């Protein structure tokens, strides 16, 4: 009933701009808090970025403040992630994640900056 | 009618068995009053009370 | 030790003073299921089984007798009839 | 079994006695039998019921 998909990927150069999305379905997200992380090739999983479930704080990692911007939807229910000033130590496969009663990874899109 | 005596204790008695069986379709305050769908539908802890 | 391997360190044969821990304002939350804080220096116990772990800090509500979640279905269970508190403070500074 | 009509009597009713003091080991569906260990460090209105 809860599935979360990701889209909004694809190549970029070093310093380019995009804007991920992560669609969700069979909950609400103005109850859950929202989170991505993402899987470089060779790396760990590591957390991006977060906005608690009231929508009103905001959290980033320590390598990527200042530059990534978090977003969400209530009305579509879709959360977005928006790039700038990409480096090519940040080309990895961005999952979003969310805890509704057990948390649920999405399969994620692949997005590599060189 | 000679005879009611005896079947006003048969009726007694069969009124008081079907009271108590018609008394197992009671709430007594529930959302339902069938313990499946109380222990499928509610979490364990606040299904107890 | 993280939720996995949550450290069991049991304490017994000694005095324990619990008007030390209770007045001390570092820990965030002091939730407590047994016998009241004010008569826990009053009374006496058999065993303490002290344990030792950090969760993330919006799983601060799992720790309670049957709640839902990976913590709670999945790693770390609490009884429905469990007796002690919850002893919880911020760690951001430490790690 | 000659004065069983007098025994069955004090036998009866010293059986309804000791299951009235057989009561007094039932919590009656609480975490435990001890009073302050259902009350005290649960939150008062909350543990009343």
């Amino acid at each position: 009933q809860v599935q979360l998909v990701e889209s909004g990927g694809g190549l970029v150069q070093a310093g380019g701009s995009l804007r991920l999305s992560c669609a969700a379905s069979g909950f609400p997200v103005k109850n859950f808090e929202m989170e991505w992380y993402r899987k470089a090739p060779g790396k760990e999983r590591e957390w991006v970025a977060a906005i608690q479930s009231g929508g009103v704080e905001t959290y980033y990692a320590d390598s990527v403040k200042g530059r990534f911007t978090i977003s969400r939807d209530n009305a579509k229910n879709t959360v977005y992630l928006q790039m700038n000033s990409l480096k090519p130590e940040d080309t990895a496969v961005y999952y979003c994640f969310v805890y509704v009663g057990r948390s649920y990874i999405g399969q994620g899109t692949q997005v590599t900056v060189s | 009618s000679a005879l009611g005596k005896l079947q006003d204790v048969v009726n007694q008695n069969a009124q008081a068995l079907n009271t108590l069986v018609k008394q197992l379709s009671s709430n007594f305050g529930a959302i339902s009053s069938v313990l499946n769908d109380i222990l499928s539908r509610l979490d364990p802890p606040e299904a107890e009370v | 030790a993280s939720v996995y391997a949550w450290n069991r360190k049991r304490i017994s044969n000694c005095v324990a003073d619990y008007s030390v821990l209770y007045n001390s304002a570092s820990f965030s939350t002091f939730k407590c299921y047994g016998v009241s804080p004010t008569k826990l220096n009053d009374l006496c116990f058999t065993n303490v089984y002290a344990d030792s772990f950090v969760i993330r800090g919006d799983e601060v509500r799992q720790i309670a007798p049957g709640q839902t979640g990976k913590i709670a279905d999945y790693n770390y269970k609490l009884p429905d009839d469990f007796t002690g508190c919850v002893i919880a403070w911020n760690s951001n500074n430490l790690d």
